[PDB]
């Protein structure tokens, strides 16, 4: 699923601003 | 549409009063009890700390003014305090002090207390269509309010949205916020929220804020964002390609609100529009808000957060505490005269 793919990921914890 | 159209010229010009005569210098270090770190980032951290003279509560951003500096954000900073100092807007985080010692750079802001909303966002795993419109429709006024006064906000996330002890929306970190009348080029921004003309280093406008209220409301609603994976390049190329998908629940209102928002053609994007935001305003998904009650803060939120008194940090993440150091020297004075 979308959602065990998103969970998986190494994007799920706070995401830091780009510059 | 009259009583609006009235309200913005006043707002404008109590702006404007701001922006040409900033406030500066009101308060100092030793003022105040650091207490917590509340949240950190990549020029210093937030804590919570209490003023002693009245025994309130405050939240202090802190910005090491070498980092500033070497990270080449002294423009972007001078922008933040300029413009969130001659803010005034329901759901934009007040700043109530700033100041600047040797070494660091102060904003001083009122505590938000309820937390993050990415914190609740990913431990309930996604809100109901109510729940986000709740505060969806306070983003599309707090942006409805900015651009008027020719603001572009430059960092809508879950992150950068508090959640107040009423169930409000507060705005915070204006890192990014620019007072641009033309077109801008600065590659800035987080990764999943970036509009695509941002990422193909095409000049951009305030559009770029009506594809992130996109990309926010879809979060909010799906529990996780329209385009993801595990490095920034390969989000952007999957927000290029523009190729969205929407989970089984979400309605056909949403579908087509968010196919409107995360539009890659600028002459068909939703908030850019001839009509502007009334676009958004007047769309299908909106139409159970009242949106002069929202202002007003007249309706019930869906979620009030858990509060046991002055000083709590429940609703927060703990972080690793430094030292905050000061230097017998003065770091970048002339730099950050202005601030
Ligand atoms: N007024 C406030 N009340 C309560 N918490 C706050 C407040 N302001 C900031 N925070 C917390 O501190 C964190 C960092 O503040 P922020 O201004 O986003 O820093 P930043 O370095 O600009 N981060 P970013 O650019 O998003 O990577 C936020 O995500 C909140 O958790
Ligand atoms: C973003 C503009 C919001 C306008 C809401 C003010 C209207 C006041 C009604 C009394
Ligand atoms: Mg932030
Ligand atoms: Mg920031």
């Amino acid at each position: 699923t979308t959602y065990a793919d998103f969970i998986a990921s190494g994007r799920t914890g706070r995401r830091a601003s780009i510059h | 549409q009259e009583s609006v159209k009235e309200f913005l010229a006043k707002a404008k010009e109590d702006f404007l009063k701001k922006w040409e005569t900033p406030s500066q210098n009101t308060a100092q270090l030793d003022q105040f009890d650091r207490i917590k770190t509340l949240g950190t980032g990549s020029f210093g951290r937030v804590m919570l700390v209490k003023h002693k003279e009245s025994g309130n509560h405050y939240a202090m951003k802190i910005l090491d003014k070498q980092k500033v500096v070497k990270l080449k954000q002294i423009e972007h900073t001078l922008n933040e305090k300029r413009i969130l100092q001659a803010v005034n807007f329901p759901f934009l985080v007040k700043l109530e002090f700033s100041f600047k010692d040797n070494s660091n750079l102060y904003m001083v802001m009122e505590y938000v207390a309820g937390g993050e909303m990415f914190s609740h966002l990913r431990r309930i795993g996604r809100f109901s269509e109510p729940h986000a419109r709740f505060y969806a429709a306070q983003i599309v006024l707090t942006f409805e309010y900015l651009h008027s006064l020719d603001l572009i906000y430059r960092d809508l996330k879950p992150e950068n949205l508090l959640i107040d002890q009423q169930g409000y929306i507060q705005v915070t970190d204006f890192g990014f916020a620019k007072r641009v009348k033309g077109r801008t080029w600065t590659l800035c921004g987080t990764p999943e929220y970036l509009a695509p003309e941002i990422i193909l280093s095409k000049g951009y406008n305030k559009a770029v804020d009506w594809w992130a209220l996109g990309v926010l409301i879809y979060e909010m609603a799906a529990g996780y964002p329209p385009f993801f994976a595990d490095q920034p390049i390969q989000i952007y190329e999957k927000i290029v390609s523009g190729k969205v998908r929407f989970p089984s629940h979400f309605s056909s209102d949403l579908k087509d609100l968010l196919r409107n928002l995360l539009q890659v053609d600028l002459t068909k994007r939703f908030g850019n529009l001839k009509n502007g935001v009334n676009d958004i305003k007047n769309h299908k998904w909106f139409a159970t808000t009242d949106w002069i009650a929202i202002y007003q803060r007249k309706v019930e939120a869906p979620f009030i957060p858990k509060f046991k008194g002055p000083g709590d940090t429940s609703n927060f993440d703990d972080y690793e505490e430094e030292e905050i150091r000061v230097s017998i020297n003065e770091k970048c004075g002339k730099e950050f005269t202005e601030f």
